[PDB]
């Protein structure tokens, strides 16, 4: 149900969400209403099935603003899920 | 007892040097002491002498004949009723408890002994759950690993518990807090008859008696989901069919238990979604 007026079933329902948005603009939409609402940590470790080769792991991972590396770990991890 | 308190420093002074050296210095002297006290039938001497041996010459090192001494002397003390003198004891044991306490007070391995070991530990659970002290961590854990320590027949004294958690109303929600807390701290060695207990009555009893907490107590719905998420290893398919019976098809004996039922379920798959499918991707996955 939508507006649980709490914090942590909320959060739990977005990245619920999330994982199962394919739309890309709707991604950026729940990844930065995240980044805005909560702390500075990383969402993009929400869920074990998406594999990234480690080839591109090393550089994926060297970006100063959290939410640009981000929007496009996710954006790579679903594109590889796709393809 | 003028004379008996330096019988007794050369008692407790013979143990420590036999439990430091493995020597035969000790081995007549405390054997006569021990038939002296069966043939003298006195519990109060007994446990003045355990509580002498265990204040000081126990967390220096390990013994093995000091050790079984004390509890040959120890089962003779408890042969015999023994009320107030292990009612004393248990308190003797729970003062002293740093630090091998519960090696030395668990140790007779009997069915009374135990029974009382396992209330003692459950009034000083709820004694700790009512008084929320700063040292009541560390009660609660030693309380939670001499429950795990003796897993013989603990059915039956976390019945006796959930029994009295919903008779009263004040105390109703320290009991039910502290219960919560010991299944969680223990692994929930006790978890399929927690759905069949509070069927009909026992339900209806705690949600009357959770209206008159407040809100920081009735929050507890997410510690209530996540020790249910790491239990239930083979009462899981029963337990999850009665909560939906309960929750969906308005099966509560009460109008607002349905509610209470149908956020705590929402909370268990919230904290499966977040926890399962959510928690890492580098380490291995968790063991649900």
């Amino acid at each position: 149900y939508d507006i649980p007026a709490s914090a942590s079933v909320n959060i739990g329902q977005l990245e619920h969400q999330l994982i199962l948005s394919v739309d890309p603009w709707r991604i950026r939409q729940i990844l930065i209403e995240l980044h805005g609402m909560t702390s500075e940590r990383q969402f993009w470790t929400v869920s074990n099935k998406w594999e990234v080769p480690s080839v591109y792991s090393g550089v994926i991972l060297g970006i100063k603003d959290n939410l640009t590396r981000d929007l496009v770990y996710i954006l790579m991890a679903k594109g590889l899920h796709c393809s | 007892r003028a004379t008996r308190t330096l019988m007794d420093i050369y008692v407790q002074c013979l143990s420590a040097l036999i439990g430091s050296c493995p020597d035969a210095c000790v081995d007549a002297l405390l054997d006569t002491s021990v038939q002296h006290s069966p043939h003298f039938d006195w519990v109060v001497a007994h446990i003045g002498s355990s509580f002498p041996g265990t204040i000081i010459s126990r967390v220096l090192s390990c013994g093995l004949k000091d050790f079984c001494v004390h509890g040959g002397a120890g089962g003779g003390a408890g042969s015999s009723g023994g009320s107030s003198s292990q009612t004393p004891s248990t308190d003797p044991f729970p003062g002293s408890p740093a630090i091998p306490a519960e090696k030395r007070v668990p140790k007779i391995a009997s069915v009374v002994g135990i029974l009382g070991h396992l209330a003692s530990r459950h009034g000083d659970s709820i004694r700790r759950e009512l008084l929320r002290m700063f040292h009541d961590s560390l009660a609660g854990g030693s309380g939670g690993r001499s429950g795990d320590p003796s897993l013989q027949a603990t059915v039956p004294f976390l019945l006796q518990l959930a029994v009295m958690s919903p008779a009263l109303l004040g105390t109703v929600s320290g009991e039910l807090v502290d219960c919560l807390k010991p299944p969680a701290v223990l692994s929930q060695l006790q978890q399929h008859l927690q759905g069949f207990p509070r069927e009909e009555l026992d339900n209806m009893l705690n949600l009357a008696v959770h209206l008159v907490s407040q809100a920081s107590g009735a929050g507890a719905y997410r510690l209530l989901q996540f020790l249910v998420d790491t239990a239930m290893p083979a009462s899981v398919i029963t337990t999850q069919g009665l909560a939906v019976p309960d929750t969906v098809r308005e099966a509560c004996d009460r109008l607002i238990q349905l509610l209470l039922l149908h956020l705590q379920k929402l909370v268990h798959h919230r904290g499966g979604s977040p926890g399962e499918g959510v928690l890492g991707p580098p380490p291995p996955p968790r063991l649900v």
